[PDB]
């Protein structure tokens, strides 16, 4: 009858495509890009101008569909896959520039854990999402997400580009036009995602102790290697840095916070009853779970975590499986709005109208009233 | 008799060469045509530093390639190596240019400045050419271009008649 | 002898070249700081700058005369001051070879691409047009695929070089 629309919003990256199609037709950055500009604006942004955030999304909505779906969205729904905790503000944007701009007929402002649970095909689910900004986690059980059971620390992509940019400025070698260190202050965004994509190598648990050991009073520095860039400017690159890079995401030590500690937390704050299904079901999703030999390295954490005193009183033994989606890891949130939308018409009705929207106000978010 | 080739330019092959009425060869160009036809439409304004190089030979067994062609109203920027590019009438090339071969440019057209297209691209009608790597930027306005093509030779007609010889 | 050295091509200072090449039309061929050497079957294009670096310098010496290899395609408006090349290297249109370089054999160099100084380029890798030095498409350039590409090159070349030869 009418395939409905999919959107899945984000800093780096935005999915799109139709619902009921298995993975999206395209993923176009997230950036757009102007005539008589230097560098390309980033559209989701939060605390700014309200007036301006709608011409962005605009720009960025424009650019869209004619692109990724070659069709009017006024025709059938659409489905725009908010991560929870996306700021109240940006929805509300969302809501004014799809239904006053444009004229949809409907929209829906969807979790992005709830639908990844879709795709698994199950009920109750501990859930981790590591995007760009943020690594959120949230429990799923039998349907309703567990909220006030949670954690996010600003430990995804954003941190790991900063460490990059760091450790890089602080070690340089870079070719003639050999020496020359520091002699650009920064570097851009897309070439260092491409390093990240390429060069980057997760450690195991026993080299990522090794290498803890040695930054307070050096064991397996390989493998290094170079890095090709612009303007006849090649820079030797090391083995030791970019694994030095990817330890600080699940580093422990005076923070009391990790990647992994932040599942036991969630674990922690969820009830007695719930506990067990959402050990057994830990789902893992986002963009920087797909770095190369990721999974071990956080499974392995979290055992050891396990095995510390502290959560033994708690926790104690517990079988952490890590079932595995169909698609990509970072294409997981999509998917489930994919299923969300093509399948039920009669769960298309739940959501919320223009007809609604009009006389009503918003959206409405989890809050009062 | 309408044509105003510079003393400057060269044109190698004046059979095969081929310029239309009201033409305007700015100075130091290149229209090469020793292996093949260059073919040039009327009110076409070849701007200085333009290699017009022929495309192939065309004595090949098998797939020979297309000599050369240009549109009416062609407007070719400065610096623009064109090369086996049949441009349709009403072209706006942009300035440091290069065409590839059997690039078959459209009716309309607005290629931007420093572009490369690449050998078999086939620009749509009515589309501005961008990227490093050829690609649509977006749809271009009919009235707008069709101004400043006009502007453009009645500008290139006063150039034409005073000062080369 | 044995060059097909066009009229209005320039040439300076000492430069050697090799058999059946091919100097097209306004081609500069400056070799004042040092001796030039073209190898056989090398087609240079026209509007293409061929310089050379002064060289000779006691402490870390510049440069030494640039030596291309054969069947070398060099396409017009080509830019080559002061760069070694390997054997079979299609350089593409607008091109800009570094003040100090190492172009292996099998190479494709990409239009509007700057080559690096003091760069060595890998046997067998196509350079993409833009951004300097991108090591992604090298497996069609491969060494094998790449000498029966460039020897078919070679073929249309002097095939193409001798139809404009007769022609005059
Ligand atoms: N194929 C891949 N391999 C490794 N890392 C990737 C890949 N794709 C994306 N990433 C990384 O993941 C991040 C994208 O996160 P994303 O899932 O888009 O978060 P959000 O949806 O919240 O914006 C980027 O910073 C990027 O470096």
């Amino acid at each position: 009858e009418k395939t409905a629309v999919v959107i899945d919003l984000g800093e780096a990256f935005t999915k799109c495509g139709f619902a009921g199609e298995t993975g999206p037709r395209c993923i176009i950055p997230s950036v757009i890009k102007k005539a008589g500009m230097p560098k390309p604006i980033k559209v989701v942004q939060y605390n700014i101008n309200t007036e301006e955030l709608y011409s962005y999304l605009k720009e960025f909505i424009h650019i869209l569909y004619f692109r990724h779906l070659l069709v009017n969205p006024r025709d059938r729904r659409v489905v725009v896959i908010e991560s929870v905790l996306c700021p109240s503000h940006f929805r509300e944007t969302l809501t004014r520039v799809l239904f006053k701009y444009f004229e949809v007929p409907s929209v829906l402002l969807a979790p992005s854990h709830l639908m990844a649970l879709l795709t698994l095909g199950i009920n109750s689910a501990m859930v981790l999402d590591c995007g760009y900004r943020e690594s959120l986690v949230l429990p799923i059980y039998e349907g309703i997400p567990v909220l006030n059971c949670w954690g996010a620390l600003p430990l995804g992509g954003k941190a790991l580009h900063k460490e990059l940019e760091t450790q890089l400025l602080e070690q340089c070698t870079v070719d003639t036009g050999q020496s020359l260190p520091s002699v650009m202050g920064s570097i851009p965004e897309g070439v260092l995602e491409d390093i990240k994509v390429r060069t980057c190598f997760v450690s195991d648990l026993t080299r990522g102790l090794k290498i803890q050991a040695a930054k307070f009073n050096r064991p397996s520095p390989p493998p290094n290697v170079d890095y090709p860039l612009d303007g006849e400017k090649i820079l030797h690159v090391l083995g030791s840095i970019r694994d030095s890079v990817v330890e600080i995401l699940f580093e422990q030590d005076n923070e009391e916070k990790s990647v992994a500690t932040l599942i036991l937390d969630s674990l922690m704050q969820c009830p007695i009853d719930t506990r067990k299904q959402l050990a057994e079901n830990l789902v893992i999703i986002g963009g920087t779970s797909m770095l190369p030999g990721f999974l071990h390295r956080l499974l392995a954490e979290i055992r050891y975590l396990v095995e510390k005193p502290k959560y033994k009183k708690t926790l104690g033994t517990k079988t952490f499986r890590i079932h595995t989606p169909p698609a990509k890891a970072n294409c997981v949130a999509w998917l489930g709005g994919a299923i969300f939308g093509a399948l039920q018409d009669i769960l298309g009705s739940r959501s919320v109208s223009k007809e609604y929207y009009n006389q009503t106000g918003r959206i409405p978010d989890w809050c009062s009233l | 008799s309408g044509n105003k080739v510079s003393r400057q330019s060269v044109l190698c092959g004046s059979q095969n060469i081929v310029l239309n009425g009201k033409t305007i060869i700015m100075n130091d160009c290149i229209i090469r045509g020793d292996l093949a036809n260059v073919r040039v439409g009327r009110h076409c304004v070849v701007k200085s530093r333009s290699v017009i190089r022929p495309p192939f030979k065309k004595f090949s067994k098998g797939v020979a390639f297309f000599p050369l062609h240009i549109g009416d109203h062609v407007f070719i920027e400065e610096d623009c190596v064109v090369n086996a590019a049949q441009i349709g009438s009403y072209v706006h090339v942009g300035k440091n240019c290069v065409i590839g071969r059997r690039c078959v440019l459209k009716d309309c057209c607005k290629i931007l400045d420093n572009t490369v297209l690449p050998p078999e691209t086939v620009v749509p009608p009515f589309t501005v050419f961008s990227g490093c790597p050829g690609l649509f930027s977006g749809e271009l306005p009919e009235c707008t271009q069709e101004l400043m093509i006009d502007v453009t030779k009645s500008y290139y007609q006063k150039f034409l008649p005073l000062t080369q010889v | 002898p044995g060059a097909v050295v066009c009229v209005e091509s320039e040439i300076r200072g000492d430069v050697t070249i090799g058999p059946r090449t091919v100097i097209h039309p306004k081609a500069r061929i400056i070799a004042e700081a040092g001796p030039i050497v073209i190898g056989e079957g090398n087609l240079i294009e026209e509007q293409a700058l061929i310089i050379n670096a002064y060289p000779d310098n006691i402490t870390p010496d510049t440069e030494k005369p640039m030596i291309i290899g054969t069947n070398n395609v060099f396409e017009v408006g080509c830019y080559s001051q002061a760069m070694k090349m390997g054997d079979n290297n299609v350089i593409e249109s607008k091109a800009y070879v570094g003040r100090n370089v190492i172009l292996t054999s099998g190479c494709i160099i990409g239009a509007c691409c700057n080559l690096n100084t003091f760069e060595v380029i890998p046997e067998n890798t196509v350079i993409y047009g833009a951004d300097c030095l991108r090591r992604v498409q090298t497996e069609r350039p491969q060494p094998t695929l790449q000498l029966d590409f460039l020897m078919k090159i070679l073929p249309n070349y002097h095939h193409l070089k001798k139809t404009m030869k007769g022609s005059s």
